[PDB]
């Protein structure tokens, strides 16, 4: 479950804008060993913050949007 | 289980509990699900199977 | 506790990378030692080879 | 329909669109399709390109525009 979970979310990451994904991931330590954040975003892509919390919720609606989201509503039930 | 007798079988041939079976085979059904994509993931496919 | 029969500081940690205290988590600090209570960070596993 | 009942941004919309449409008190897909196309047109922000790709994901999840109701609304 776990396995096939993980796959289909990076498949939908593939679709994406490249700062999009990118952020996405290493902002919740997906994919690495690493827990980066909201600031050190700011440190990397660039300093602005809250527009990475604004791209966040673009990216959300990107990527919930029912065409995708059915893959993962086997998991609403988790 | 209980056995029991097949008199009309053939040689290569055993009666069996079909729930038994359900049981023992399952991995096989669910990844003949997610082919069909009938359950198109594993939680979808136990809750059918259910 | 220290130096007895279970001794996690030994025979490893308990959980899957976890001290006893709650200090070091997550893979973050994999090859460390929780200095505090000298415990790797490493998987409850070896609990049964060491 | 079950799909009379949902909000827009099942959809996916884009701020703009969005602005559009919270702008004109279209709270409903049903309440959408019961709107015309020059009743957009005219409106503030909406004039070529918005009426385009609408159209364009309408025309994918299987409905249209200008459509008429009744017994509206159950709530
Ligand atoms: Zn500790």
């Amino acid at each position: 479950t776990t396995e096939s979970l993980r796959a289909a979310t990076h498949d939908v990451l593939a679709g994406l804008t490249a700062r999009e994904a990118k952020v996405l991931r290493m902002r919740f330590g997906i994919d690495m060993n690493t827990d980066y954040t909201l600031e050190e975003v700011g440190k990397q892509f660039d300093v602005t913050r809250e527009r990475i919390r604004q791209i966040e919720a673009k990216a959300l609606r990107k990527l919930r949007h029912p065409s995708r989201s059915e893959v993962l509503r086997s998991f609403l039930d988790d | 289980s209980v056995i029991t007798v097949g008199p009309y079988l053939r040689l290569h041939q055993c009666g069996l509990p079909k729930k038994m079976a359900l049981e023992l085979f399952k991995p096989f059904i669910y990844g003949k699900l997610e082919l069909r994509g009938l359950a198109t993931t594993i939680k979808a496919a136990k809750k059918m199977v259910e | 506790e220290r130096d007895g029969l279970f001794c996690a500081r030994i025979f490893g940690p308990v959980k899957d990378y976890e001290c006893l205290c709650g200090k070091y988590k997550r893979l973050k600090h994999r090859g460390v030692i929780c200095e505090k209570c000298g415990v790797e960070v490493t998987q409850t596993k070896v609990r049964r080879e060491r | 329909d079950p799909i009379l009942l949902r909000p827009v941004d099942d959809l996916e919309l884009t701020v703009r669109s969005a602005n559009c449409l919270k702008a004109e008190a279209i709270h409903y897909i049903g309440d959408l399709v019961q709107r015309t196309e020059v009743e957009l047109l005219k409106t503030p922000n909406l004039g070529k390109k918005s009426l385009t790709e609408i159209k364009d994901v309408l025309a994918s999840r299987g409905l249209s525009l200008g459509m008429r109701l009744e017994n509206w609304p159950p709530a």
